[PDB]
């Protein structure tokens, strides 16, 4: 806290649906001591072995021939750390691993996927302590939610239809930051997604409600949105003193 | 729009990505006082 | 300041250790003098 | 003619043991490995600890040819196994388990420096001498 | 001639011989019998400009394994065996190298 | 930062400032001189121009395009086609030749618009680096006329033939490492 | 939160 | 098959499901419960088996000289939060009552351990003592391991707990403790970054840690020397990479290093280094600190090399060898490999370090970003526990092999409950 | 201009001045091999380092979901019409907000500068 250094408190842009924006304690602590977002989840951690399991059994020769190769072997498979080998072909090793995550089989829903087209790497984290949140998944310009799910989820109980059952089906998936950073989201679907002036027309992912970016005691303001912004981290303060 | 210019007012209220971008903003604002209240303190007693 | 069509009489720095080097203490206190007014009165804001 | 069309199709066999084990010997391409000169060669276990556990020396040719050092694959097949089809006059193929795979990187037969004169010129990082006249003064 | 010496013979014959990397269900399933000399058939069809490898199962051993090749111009491989007389050898150079995919 | 623009020159302001005056630092973050014009310059703006170069740094490494080293045998051979014509011209009358050249040639190529930004000369250039450097390094510049400005420069002529030298037929850095080194120290500290 | 001259 | 217009009922919808699933303190919770089991069985298998002997200079002959006893912790329990009374019967310990008792709301540890002995007759004695208790473990509220956990809100109203209390919390001595997630930087990753002040133009660092089993973090950095510096053959060369290995007192050229982990051919070094041979430019850059490690073309050289800017010298010189390539092996890029033949690994991992800084340094890669929270992790109860529990372990095998060593070297016997001190973990 | 390895160690050539011929050398410190020099050309070095990017430019970039793209530019090879455009994307590539561009559909990945 005693570093005055005004580098290490801001808010950057990467907190997004991760961390409160407008709940932090002022003072000493500005911008140090943070809160977690609504949806956000933090990772429990995983043994990496059957991912490495699967890479060998697609591909991913390790030991190979200087084989990289001006990068003619497009993206270096990494793990949490630990280079792993490479693959000749990238997009279709991605497309096998996102269809893998939703048949649950070697990704569980927190193993964390990136690929960096340029630069041509791939990262696969599952390292424990990456935070994360859950985005509707986007195909094409259509979210995969549709009436199914939302009438299933309605009728819960006495239904055993549940939050995991939607992220079985595919149509929800735990994002964390880095991901984050190689993902196309739309805050709705319906301004966003439907067609208009084109914008963007390869959004990959949706946000469930943008409300959900902010935490606990932001998420009492009424109107935040009306606010100025020191007024919301007051308020945040403040709720955690009020009398109940 | 996308480098954080934002259009509403409060009273119409401000868009998701405005409103993290007034954030943003006002998380600035805060930290400079914070910053400010030690130097200043220890150059006015070095004055006196 | 010794170059041609340089003034000798109106050229002047920001940097105080360089005013007293160069055109001695008296300098430093008028240079001094100025700073500090700049830097108080860019705000506005006056001091006696 | 029939080779544009030949199909062969041949049996595998997989003897449950055989008296001599198999390795698997790779040469890096840059090294220009070639067997015509290796009128001879010595495989031994190394002695830098001056044995089924460590790396192996091959010196071919005696001291005048190249030295080659090999180290066993550190990565273990757990999930992958590799096998070797030769040719034999049965006309069936044979299979054989790699027992170890090693990489043989090789040193070139020039001289040396000395470890006390390494550190002494160390000591003049700045060798603002031409190195390759030093390199001849050894 | 000495213990050391290493039989250079099938590197003067040229011997080609062939690396396949296989998984480990089908070496699993060898291994289980591993004495009755037989495990599978490999028919090799080749056409007017491309030729395509394949591995039959054994119908006992089961109670389709397409091949696709590499290249290998980018390292030379040999193989060696040593003798349990103590006596190395080189059984031959490493002219193709495949790998064998579950259908 | 919010500091209003009235010219493209950043100042400290506020505490730091006071904080650098009171401490009087050594170092000031942003140290700014302003300079008022005497004469007519003030008035006219190509002489304040030609007052603001005269009082602005400039290193080679500004104007040069891009440099190189080629192991040029003979200045005859000319290497490079290009210097082809102009190294004829200046070996019609050769100059410094007689004790010897360099084996070595260092084809600095220099960007005619920082050269015109700063209204640098060829002969103003080869005049620094060949007086400051001495009669080591001999300079071939070309017209400006030419598509291209090239300056040629080689090692002493009496240290190739080391007839000057004497004492003991040794190389000394060899020749080029020498010219690396006197490239580096032309690129960050000709002060042109 | 207003402009580059203003406030943040 | 859509539902447009009618989004704001199915955004909340969808809402309702995560919380009613999960709620709001699910990382703590999720954490402590991943940490207890896996947590506590990794470290106590990956805890070293306990080897010990009587000193042979103490008893004259050989008969009985090495008596080896050693000692393996097989395998974890955990029991429901039980307090002890002081007539020493055990009860179950509901949360309330801890709070207003000023207890502790933890439950016991049991481990089995098997005692082998070998008196040098070959008849070697395996005696297993089973739920061997070595401590207690504080549990978090509402966890898996809590007795509140899935007790409806009528059971939880039965035994004076809230129904919407979180949990979450520990109670200690009577207080409830919040563990605090710790922001951290994240580990087995390459960020290049640059100081400004800094010798170095830039630097890459990788905090290397092999899954958290020990060695809370193995850092290295691989850093270009700026060229500010100025000196004749200092202008000549340019920009140097020097590596600051773990556990060695100053800079190493990066060479040297490729050429400690065996590669000496400078082709083999720059393969691993320059990916693309074509580019001139990164071989331009890879050439300065080829010519600064031009004096060592020989792995013992260079193991040497490295030997003598260790930490604690060494008086033999080949002890200094074995003691870089052991620092090799284990300390730098643990992450990559600990063992064997994972020199080529950690090479390939070097070189891309150094590839990365070259790129850094060429301007084809960014600069990484501190404050980027993709190169963030955040330490929660599960890690926080782990290396406080990995810490107090290895603190209770060496008190149990001080008073085995004492109860050894007299002959008599050894004991393992007397050895055990519940004390330390607690 | 560029950098080659001995045949025999495989380790760093260095260009030597052949007193006696003139002719530019590359020689090995660590054995006697030697070669001569083709090029004739040693240290080349460009201050404004002035380089197409587009030899930077990776074609997988196209399958990039974050980068926008436009139907108006067609590729010049096959002429289709989507195209994705991105800035330098690189540090210290002076002031440069020229768009490149990329050729969408398999396999093309022509790019274009405008
Ligand atoms: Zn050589
Ligand atoms: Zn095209």
């Amino acid at each position: 806290r005693d570093g005055k250094l005004a580098k290490p408190r801001q808010l950057h842009n990467t907190l997004w649906g991760m961390v409160c924006p407008a709940e932090t304690p002022e003072g000493h602590a500005v911008g140090l001591v943070k809160n977690l977002a609504l949806m956000a989840y933090i990772s429990v951690g995983s043994q990496p072995s059957p991912i490495l399991e699967f890479l060998e059994e697609w591909s991913m020769e390790n030991l190979e021939e200087i084989s990289p190769a001006a990068i003619a072997d497009a993206t270096k498979i990494f793990v949490n750390g630990c280079w792993v080998g490479i693959h000749k072909d990238p997009e279709q090793l991605m497309n096998t691993l996102r269809k893998l995550r939703r048949q649950m089989d070697i990704i569980v829903s927190e193993v964390s996927m990136i690929r960096d087209i340029r630069e041509r790497e791939i990262r696969i984290y599952t390292d424990a302590g990456r935070i994360c949140r859950p985005l509707l998944i986007v195909e094409k310009q259509k979210l995969l939610l549709k009436k199914r799910h939302i009438d299933q989820l309605k009728e819960r109980e006495y239904n055993n239809y549940s939050w995991q059952d939607l992220v079985a089906s595919g149509v929800v998936e735990y994002i964390d930051t880095l991901e984050e950073e190689t993902v196309m989201l739309a805050m709705t679907p319906d301004d966003l997604q439907e067609k208009e002036v084109a914008y963007c027309s390869t959004y990959t992912h949706c946000e469930i409600h943008p409300s959900m970016i902010l935490g606990v005691c932001a998420s009492i303001i009424p109107f935040p949105d009306h606010n100025q912004s020191p007024r919301n981290t007051y308020q945040s303060a403040m709720g955690k003193q009020a009398m109940g | 729009e996308s480098r954080g210019f934002v259009e509403n007012s409060y009273l119409a209220g401000l868009t998701p990505t405005e409103f993290f971008f007034h954030a943003m903003g006002g998380r600035e604002g805060l930290i400079d006082t914070a910053v400010k209240t030690a130097e200043t303190g220890y150059i006015q007693r070095r004055l006196i | 300041l010794s170059e041609k069509d340089v003034d000798p009489v109106r050229t002047t720095s920001n940097d105080i250790v360089e005013i007293f080097t160069v055109l001695g203490i008296e300098a430093v206190r008028k240079a001094l003098e100025r700073e500090l007014y700049h830097v108080i009165s860019f705000d506005g804001s006056y001091v006696n | 003619g029939p080779s544009s069309q030949n199909v062969t199709e041949y049996v595998v066999r997989v003897p449950k043991n055989t008296t001599k084990k198999y390795n698997i010997m790779a040469f890096n391409a840059a090294d220009k490995v070639n067997f015509a000169t290796w009128n001879q060669a010595r495989l031994e276990r190394d002695l830098s600890n001056k044995p089924e556990d460590q790396p192996w020396l091959l010196r071919v040719n005696g001291k005048s040819g190249r030295k080659f050092k090999g180290i066993k694959k550190g990565g273990v097949t757990e999930n992958t196994s590799y096998y070797i089809f030769t040719q034999c006059p049965d006309g069936a193929f044979e299979a054989f388990p790699v027992h170890n795979w090693y990489n043989f990187t090789p040193l070139a037969r020039h001289r040396t420096l000395t470890a006390e004169e390494a550190e002494e010129e160390w000591e003049r990082r700045n060798k603002v001498l031409n190195h390759f006249s030093i390199m001849q003064q050894r | 001639a000495e213990r050391g010496e290493l039989d250079l013979t099938g590197a003067k014959q040229n011997t080609g011989v062939w690396l396949v990397k296989v998984p480990k269900y089908l070496s699993q399933q060898w291994a289980k019998a591993s004495g009755r000399g037989e495990v599978g058939k490999l028919r090799i069809a080749k056409t007017q400009g491309r030729t395509e490898v394949s591995f039959t199962l054994n119908e006992d051993l089961a109670n389709e394994h397409p091949f696709v090749l590499q290249s290998v111009g980018g390292q030379t491989l040999t193989v060696f065996t040593e003798s349990s007389s103590d006596k190395l050898s080189l059984e031959g150079i490493v002219v193709q190298r495949a790998e064998c995919r579950p259908a | 930062f919010h500091y209003a623009g009235v010219s493209a020159k950043n100042v400290t302001l506020g505490v730091p400032r006071l904080k650098e005056l009171i401490n009087i630092s050594k170092k000031p973050k942003t140290p700014s001189l302003t300079v008022f014009l005497l004469g007519q310059s003030a008035r006219d703006a190509e002489r304040a121009k030609d007052i603001l170069c005269r009082l602005e740094h400039t290193t080679l490494r500004k104007v040069t395009a891009n440099t190189a080293i080629y192991y040029d045998p003979n200045p005859q051979s000319t290497v490079v086609a290009e210097d082809q014509e102009w190294v004829n011209v200046y070996y019609e009358m050769p100059d410094f030749d007689v004790a010897r050249i360099s084996p070595w040639l260092l084809r600095v190529e220099l960007d005619r618009k920082h050269m015109t930004d700063r209204k640098l000369t060829m002969e103003q250039i080869a005049e620094k680096i060949n007086a400051g450097f001495g009669d080591d390094l001999n300079c071939i510049f070309n017209d400006d006329n030419a598509e291209k400005l090239v300056l040629r420069i080689r090692i002493m002529n009496s240290d190739e033939n080391k007839m000057q030298e004497e004492e003991e037929v040794v190389d000394k850095m060899d020749d080029d490492v020498f010219l690396r080194c006197i490239e580096s120290n032309m690129l960050t500290d000709m002060t042109l | 939160i207003w402009g580059i001259g203003c406030n943040p | 098959e859509i539902t447009p217009d009618l989004w704001q009922e199915a955004c909340w919808i969808v809402i309702s499901s995560y919380f009613d699933e999960k709620g709001l303190v699910r990382q703590q919770l999720d954490s402590f419960d991943e940490f207890i089991q896996m947590s506590v069985q990794r470290i106590v298998e990956d805890a070293p088996p306990i080897d010990l002997q009587a000193e042979a200079q103490h008893a004259s002959g050989e008969v009985e000289e090495p008596p080896r006893y050693l000692l393996k912790f097989e395998q974890i329990y955990l029991s429901k939060p039980t307090h002890w009374e002081r007539d020493g019967a055990p009860s179950p310990m509901m949360p309330n009552e801890a709070r207003l008792r000023n207890l502790t709301y933890s439950a016991p540890l049991y481990v089995d351990i098997t005692k082998t002995v070998i008196k040098e007759g070959e008849e070697q004695l395996q005696t297993q003592h089973q739920k061997t208790f070595i401590g207690k473990i504080p549990i978090m509220l509402r966890s898996t391991y809590c007795l509140l956990n899935g007790l409806t809100d009528r059971d939880l109203c039965e035994l004076n707990e809230c129904p919407l209390d979180p949990g979450g919390y520990f109670i200690i001595n009577g207080s409830e403790k919040v563990l605090i997630a710790q922001e951290k930087m994240a580990t087995n990753t390459v960020y290049v970054f640059a100081k400004k002040d800094s010798k170095y133009a830039y630097t890459g660092e990788c905090r290397s840690c092999l899954e958290n089993s020990s060695r809370p973090t193995s850092t290295i950095w691989v850093s270009m020397l700026a060229r500010g510096g100025q000196g004749a053959k200092k202008s000549a060369i340019g920009q140097r990479i020097v590596a600051t290995l773990p556990y060695i007192k100053q800079e190493v050229p990066i060479i040297i290093v490729f050429r400690a982990l065996g590669f000496v051919s400078d082709r083999d070094i720059l393969e691993h280094i320059i990916y693309d041979f074509e580019d001139p430019e990164m071989m331009e850059m890879v050439k300065p600190s080829l010519d600064e490690a031009f004096v060592i073309q020989e792995q013992n050289v260079a193991l040497n090399f490295i030997g003598s800017r260790g930490a604690k010298p060494g008086v033999t010189k080949e002890k200094r060898i074995k003691y870089a390539k052991e620092v090799l092996q284990k300390e730098m890029l643990p992450h990559v490999g600990v063992s064997d033949f994972c020199e080529t690994k950690k090479a390939y991992f070097l070189g891309y370090m150094v590839h990365r800084l070259l790129l850094a340094a060429l301007g084809r890669r960014e600069l990484d970003d501190r404050d980027h929270y993709g190169n963030k992790r955040l330490d929660l109860a599960g890690p926080l526990l782990a290396f406080l529990f990995r810490g107090m372990f290895k603190n209770l095998l060496k008190e149990v092999r001080i008073y085995a060593q004492k109860f050894i070297d007299r002959g008599k016997d050894f004991n393992l409950e007397l050895a055990i001190k519940t004390r330390i973990i607690s | 201009v560029g950098i080659r390895f001995c045949q025999e160690c495989n380790n760093m050539l260095y260009p030597k001045e052949d007193k006696e011929n003139r002719i530019l050398l590359y020689a090995c410190r660590n054995c006697d091999y030697q070669q001569e020099a083709d090029n004739s050309c040693i240290y080349v070095n460009k201050i404004t380092h002035e380089v197409d990017e587009l030899t930077q430019i990776i074609a997988d970039v196209s399958q990039d979901p974050t980068l926008p793209r436009t139907e108006d530019h067609p590729c010049q090879k096959c002429g289709h019409k989507e195209a994705v455009f991105f800035q330098s994307h690189s540090a210290r590539a002076e002031d440069a907000m020229r768009l490149y561009y990329v050729c969408t559909a398999p396999h093309c990945g022509h790019r274009w500068t405008e």
